[PDB]
DNA sequence: CTGGCCGTCGCTCTACAACGTCGTGACTG
DNA sequence: CAGTCACGACGTTGTAGAGCGA
């Protein structure tokens, strides 16, 4: 047996691809990195930062034997350990494979890939097997205590939050909450507002209570939290730090984040 | 009185234009020491030496540089009685001039060569040493030029009745001429006869008459070639009185010892009056032809003269840092360093060092020149440069050495001095060689003539051997510096002086002017050892004897006119006449076959068949000539099919060669006699004197340069005498019979058993493992034979039995199969691209990057390191091996083998030494020709035209055409990427390009992404081979070895700690990034 | 009573640069 | 939900360098 196992099949399998479906080939260059707690990605879009957790639960089987472990997803600059993912890409597929070999300092992962064969006797797709080694010396920056406040917003309504915002550095937006609940953004243009609680404009969350405000040059939101094709998802604030910042979180095991730097406005 | 003919060269001169740099005024204010003086001054020019002083053109009983001249302007300064008998003396060089009989009336000649320059006449200047020195001038009269026309063409085309109303025909057409040039030319300066030859194309030409014509003058004859009668064909017309003189005369050679004895009616060799001599010679004779003989025996080189030069120049406009110009009057030569050596002995004789201002030579360099028992130099001082060079020049006309050397010569030395003497000063060069006046002294660069394969030097009688020349076609260097030819040839690491310290030298008052001296000396006696090593006046005067030709084109007129002159010789004594073409396309015609390789790393032994002299072999062999092929089937219906004639398709066309026994073959004839005079000269070497066996190896290898370059001869498109259908059909047959050696050893030895039939020394060879012999690769006429089962240890002999029994089943006795070398491990890359070890053990590298002279030292030393592990580690050796058990694409797939580390090790190491910012920019520094004149080229944007044009724009040193530019590639700044635009995102090679002088000095950062790109793109090339023959999967499995690594930009990171981001990774002990990721997915969620 | 040029072959890989096309990719009514 | 303008990467050709072999 492998030093290190990680195995998707069935449902599960069934799980971590309904899970990805709508990334649409976002994540597909990243940065992955491996423990027992599960699967971290981790990557830029427009500058910004981008993660998708997936903790051991969503995993038929699983190990954590060494260190923390890091990859880059493409394999060889043309393929990726996400591809497999890319679900219409593989139809077909019945089991994935994880497992890593080598001593801590200079780990290698390996990828196998098994599929319906006219019947469910999985057939290996042995061609398609990849291998990828650990990143001798990486330094990632990830997400850290707890987020000061949440909001969580359905379909309509964070697409609305993206209307809101202006497009562009020439358009600076700024999100607030006014006392008593009133969960806004304005761009001069582009007022809305959200009514908050701890019914189309009704938004709940927690530590909903504290009113404050805060400005955004940045261009990035219309075209990243588009890009990641969000349906229902939070916002969940880092309002506390001498930088304040945003992370904007999906719905359900497909928990795609992005984190939003903002003007430290005092 | 006075000289018969007038000399040019300058006796006495008493106004100059004196130009000097005006730093030399020491007393003046610095407001007054920029730039150079320039008017003409009313003195004769003096040099300056130890404090004394003399009149640069007197000569004397005092003298600062020794001479070897008997007269000057039209005294006799030989000590009174001085009449040497003359009997043996040496020829190097030999002349051809014509002399007029009014212009020779005052010289009181025997009426026997009077005749001979009656109207007019050539004649052959022999130029020579006696055995005890004397410079000897021998003018042969009554050798004439002739070409031949066909009787039956002219007599149609022009209705003449006779030889004389052709000889009236000829006169009348030159006298009604544009430019009136042939003025009073008569009938009676023609001579024309019948005679009987054949043209020497075709079995079928049937004999003919011609009319053979005399003409008196090289003049004349170049103009009837081009323009007496276009319609009819010429043959000869191109062939020169010094070949004519060489042919018409047997034994007679263009290098070497003669004697002087009486002639047809006991006719004797006059002693030329000295007023009426011709040349700077000690003595002169008139003679014929018949007054001359070999004299046999005679052997060592008599105690000729080499002059070995080199100028250093200094820039004057207002910017000194600017490469200086000739052009220019102010840019001005200020030191011309110049060493005599005594040829015969290899002696420095003298050492003389031309300045321009006082220069005090540095004690340390005369103490070092003491020390290794060379002459002290003289040091010859001048107000101007005028003075130094008119100085120069007189010690070259006085001195007269016969040799004359240095580095880049040709290129930059003398085309600097000859601009000045020309264009500054107005000085006629035309008396400074050997003849006093109307000589050529010429220097012809490249410049946009196309077909022109060099730059040239023509002075009358001065062999220039530029040592640059020499060295790039005998050693391949990146890089042909004299500095780096020195560590790389002479073992010796020397400083080099750049043209940027030389102005601060110069100002810097006479001990630095010393210093620039020390280095001038410096650098011509390298040049000395360089010459001295090489002898390459030994290997070209070899050449010259055997090919008949002089000395001087024997160096700068190409092989051709080797071949074609042993051809005409050969030729006349057959009764064939060789026809001129008239006037001034990728290929001509199919070449040789390389076979497809099986690509890969074999350890098992290889043996390797070669065909000795294929080419000149099948010549031989199938009695190849023009004068025995055929296109007409016609032509050899009388002769039987197979015993008297080979028939062929060549080209998609039959053709007929008769064999040896119909005719023999002209071309056979001189292989022959040249492969048999080889073997002669080779079974001497052995039993001869260290001394004599340096000759007989210079001559040796003259033989089989010029027996090596017959095919190439036939196949020129426009050349002398062309034969494409020569040139096809010995390729064509190469072509078959290389395949038909892969069918015999396929066939015979398919199985041991047929093997151990043939070779029982083969029955204690089988090694473990299943029996194959099959040809793995084979290129024009090498095969390469793949022994599995066999052990490499006995394989030389067995295969040396092989390859003789293969030769005398396949192939016609001058053809002979040999068996070079065994590898024991050959990796075998592509068609002409293979690394393999020898059995001996030595390492062969063949048309892969690290022979190739374009790349630079550290992506060769690297990819050196990695071939070093393939073949000379076994741990290595046996991973290779392994890989090639599977398909290339499981091992993207699968951990590569164990034992590859090592060569991973390599990789990894490279990368960190390349990004290491103490590197040396040497290590980076490409290469590339100048294959041509910049505006030859289409392909405008190139690496190597970037730096020349900023090399240019710079005012710095322009690369000659043929020269190697350096460059290195920059790291794309964004002040780079202006530049650019400024010259009107990711930009070529060709843009990121700089000259590495310039790289250096503003501190431009290299481009690491180019260079370890370029790296694992040689590694990927070459280790292919190892996968499958497939670049993309080993770019893949090569770049999985190096460490990769992932961080933020540092902006970014900085702002994200500012939020409170936690870290994982490095920075950090292992569990407080386990840590953080516990802390990060939670709040992810 | 003044003028001339020049003058081995073909095969082959590889890099480089220019040219056209391809799959992706957010997109609007 | 599909006709669509646009973008970075890929394959292909020609040139050029430079060697291989006579
Ligand atoms: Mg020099
Ligand atoms: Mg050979």
């Amino acid at each position: 047996g492998a030093p290190c196992q990680v195995v998707l099949q069935g449902a599960e399998l069934n799980g971590i691809l309904q899970a990805f479906a709508p990334l649409r080939t976002s994540l597909l260059d990243s940065l992955l990195v491996m423990g027992d707690r599960g699967i971290l990605i981790h990557n830029t879009i427009f500058g910004e930062q981008v993660f998708l957790p997936l903790e051991h639960s969503q995993f038929s089987r699983y190990r954590w034997r060494g260190p923390t472990a890091a990859f880059l997803s493409l394999v060889d600059q043309k393929r990726s350990l996400l591809s497999v993912f890319r679900a219409n890409q593989y139809p077909d597929l019945r089991r994935v494979e994880l497992a890593i070999t080598g001593q801590a300092p200079f780990r290698t992962l390996v990828q196998r890939i098994w599929t319906t064969t006219s019947d469910g006797e999985a057939v290996e797709l042995a061609s398609e097997t990849l291998m990828k080694r650990e990143l001798t010396s990486f330094v990632v920056l990830v997400p850290q205590g707890t987020p000061d406040v949440q909001l969580r917003l359905t379909r309509p309504q964070l697409t609305k939050v993206l209307n809101a915002t202006g497009a562009d550095s020439a358009t600076p937006t700024t999100f607030e909450l006014g006392v008593n609940g009133k969960f806004s953004v304005f761009t001069t243009s582009t007022c809305v507002t959200f009514a908050a609680r701890e019914n189309a404009k009704t938004v709940y969350g927690e530590n909903t209570h504290r009113t404050f405000s805060v400005v955004v040059d940045d261009c990035s939101m219309r075209a990243v939290l588009r890009r990641l094709q969000v349906g229902g998802g939070t916002l969940k604030f880092f309002l506390t730090t001498p930088v304040p910042s945003l992370c904007v979180t999906a719905t359900g095991p497909n928990a795609v984040s992005a984190v939003f730097l903002l003007k430290p406005q005092k | 009185t006075g000289p018969t003919q007038r000399h040019t060269y300058y006796s006495e001169c008493d106004e100059f234009r004196f130009i000097a740099p005006r730093v030399l005024d020491e007393d003046a204010p610095p407001e007054k020491r920029a730039g150079v003086h320039d008017g003409h001054l009313k003195r004769a020019p003096k040099v300056y030496c130890g404090g004394d002083e003399r009149d640069v053109l007197r000569v004397g009983s005092g003298g600062f540089w020794p001479r070897r001249s008997r007269l000057w302007g039209g005294v006799d300064h030989a000590p009174a009685g001085f009449n040497p008998t003359v009997t043996v003396f040496h020829v190097y060089d030999i002349l051809e001039n014509v002399e007029h009989a009014y212009g020779m009336r005052a010289a009181q000649f025997h009426a026997r060569f009077m005749d001979a320059i009656t109207p007019t006449g050539t004649v052959i200047t022999l130029l020579g040493l006696t055995p005890e020195g004397h410079r000897v001038a021998v003018h042969v009269y009554g050798t004439r030029q002739y070409f031949y026309m066909n009787k039956e063409e002219v007599d149609r085309h022009l209705q003449c009745r006779a030889p004389r109303d052709l000889c009236e025909r000829m006169a009348a057409a030159l006298r009604e001429s544009p430019g009136a040039s042939f003025r009073g030319i008569s009938a009676d300066h023609f001579e024309a006869e019948v005679v009987e030859r054949t043209d020497v194309y075709y079995y079928e030409t049937r004999p003919a008459l011609f009319y053979r014509v005399y003409v008196r003058s090289g003049r004349v004859l170049s103009y009837l070639c081009d323009n007496f009668c276009p319609a009819i064909k010429k043959y000869e017309g191109g062939v020169d009185a010094t070949t004519r003189f060489i042919l018409d005369n047997p034994g007679f050679v263009t290098f070497g010892w003669y004697r002087l004895k009486p002639g047809r009616n006991n006719t004797l060799a006059q002693p030329r009056a000295p007023m009426a001599f011709g040349t700077s010679s000690d003595v002169e004779f008139n003679c014929t032809a018949d007054n001359l003989a070999i004299e046999g025996g005679m052997s060592d080189l008599p105690a000729y003269k080499l002059m070995c030069f080199d100028i250093e120049c200094k820039a004057g406009g207002e910017d000194e840092l600017a490469f200086p110009v000739a052009g220019h009057p102010e840019d001005l030569v200020i030191q011309i360093s110049c060493l005599l050596y005594d040829l015969s002995t290899t002696a420095l004789e003298h050492v003389l060092l031309f300045s321009l201002g006082s220069c005090d030579l540095p004690e340390s360099h005369l103490n070092e020149l003491a020390a290794r028992g060379l002459p002290t130099p003289v040091v010859l001082e001048f107000d101007s440069e005028f003075e130094m060079l008119l100085a120069f020049m007189t010690l070259v006309k006085q001195y007269g050495p016969e040799f004359v050397t240095g580095y880049n010569i040709i290129n930059f030395d003398w085309p600097f001095l000859l601009a000045k003497l020309t264009d500054i000063y107005k000085v006629p060069l035309d008396g400074y060689g050997r003849m006093n006046g109307r000589g050529v002294f010429r220097v012809w660069d490249i410049g946009q003539s196309h077909f022109q394969k060099r730059s040239k030097i023509k002075v009358n009688g001065m062999v220039n051997i530029d040592m640059y020349g020499i060295i790039t076609d005998k050693i391949k260097l990146s890089s042909y510096k004299l500095n780096a030819v020195a560590e790389a040839v002479l073992k010796d690491k020397k400083k080099d002086l750049s043209y940027r310290d030389i102005p601060a030298y110069y100002a810097a008052g006479p001990a630095q002017r010393g210093v620039i001296g020390e280095y001038c000396i410096q650098d011509s006696l390298l040049v000395g050892q360089l010459f001295f090593k090489f002898l390459p006046h030994l290997e070209l005067s070899a050449v010259a004897r055997l090919a008949g030709i002089n000395i001087t084109r024997t160096i700068y007129d190409g092989q051709q006119i080797r071949v074609f002159t042993c051809l005409l010789r050969l030729a006349d004594q057959k009764g064939f006449i060789l026809p001129d073409t008239q006037g001034r396309r990728h290929v001509g015609y199919q070449g040789a076959r390389v076979l497809d390789p099986t690509s890969g790393f074999h350890v098992n032994p290889v043996v390797v068949f070669d065909f000795a002299s294929l080419y000149p072999s099948i010549i031989q062999a199938h009695n190849l000539c023009f004068s025995t092929l055929s296109l007409r089937a016609d032509a050899v219906a009388h002769l039987e099919a197979g015993k008297d004639y080979l028939e062929i398709e060549v080209g998609g066309r039959r053709l007929f060669f008769v064999k040896a026994h119909v005719r023999e073959s002209l071309l056979s004839i001189l292989l022959r006699d040249w492969l048999a005079m080889r073997k002669q000269i080779r079974s001497r070497i052995p039993q001869s004197s260290p001394e004599e066996a340096v000759l007989l190896d210079k001559q040796q290898a003259a033989i089989k340069v010029v027996c090596n370059s017959v095919y190439g001869f036939t196949g020129v498109q426009h050349g002398l005498l062309p034969c494409l259908h020569v040139a096809a059909t010995v390729t064509t047959i190469g072509r078959e019979m290389l395949l038909a050696t892969r069918e015999y050893v396929h066939a015979r030895w398919a199985a041991f058993e047929q093997l151990l039939a043939d070779f029982p020394e083969a029955a204690d060879m089988r090694a473990p493992g299943p029996y194959s012999m099959r040809i793995i690769y084979g290129d024009t006429d090498s095969i390469f034979v793949l022994c599995r089962g066999l052990t490499a240890a006995g394989l030389t002999a067995v295969g040396d039995k092989m390859a003789s029994h293969i030769s005398r089943a396949l192939f016609l006795p001058p053809i002979k199969l040999e068996c070079e070398k065994t590898f024991t491990k050959l990796l075998l890359i592509a068609k002409k691209k293979y690394i393999g070890v020898i059995y001996g053990g030595k390492m062969l590298i063949k048309g892969v990057d690290l022979v190739r002279k374009n790349n630079c030292a550290f992506i060769n030393r690297t990819s050196r390191a990695l071939v070093d592990l393939l073949f000379y580690d076994d741990t290595v050796s046996g991973a290779a091996a392994a890989l090639a058990e599977r398909p290339a694409e499981e091992w993207l797939a699968r951990p590569l083998p164990e034992g590859l580390q090592a060569f991973g090790a390599v990789l990894v190491d490279a990368h960190r030494r390349i990004t290491d910012p103490e590197r040396d920019i040497q290590d980076f520094v490409l290469t590339a020709e100048l294959s041509r004149h910049p505006r030859a080229y289409t392909n405008k944007r190139l690496a190597h035209l970037t730096v020349y044009y900023k090399l240019m724009a710079r005012r710095a040193q322009v690369p000659s055409i043929k020269d190697r530019i350096p460059y290195v590639i920059v790291a794309q700044t964004r002040e780079v990427e202006e530049t650019v635009a400024r010259l009107a995102r990711k930009l070529l090679v060709s843009e990121l390009a700089e000259d590495p002088a310039y790289a250096i000095a503003h501190g431009v950062a290299l481009n690491t992404d180019y260079y370890f790109s370029h790296l694992l793109g040689a590694a990927c090339v070459t280790f292919k081979a190892l996968f499958g023959n497939n670049a993309k999967i080993t770019e893949s499995l090569l770049k999985r070895f190096i460490p990769e690594v992932w961080h933020p930009p540092d902006d970014v990171a900085a702002r994200l700690r500012t939020a409170g981001f936690g870290a994982v990774g490095a920075g950090a002990t292992a569990e407080e990034t386990r840590r953080m990721l516990h802390r990060a997915f939670d709040t992810l969620a």
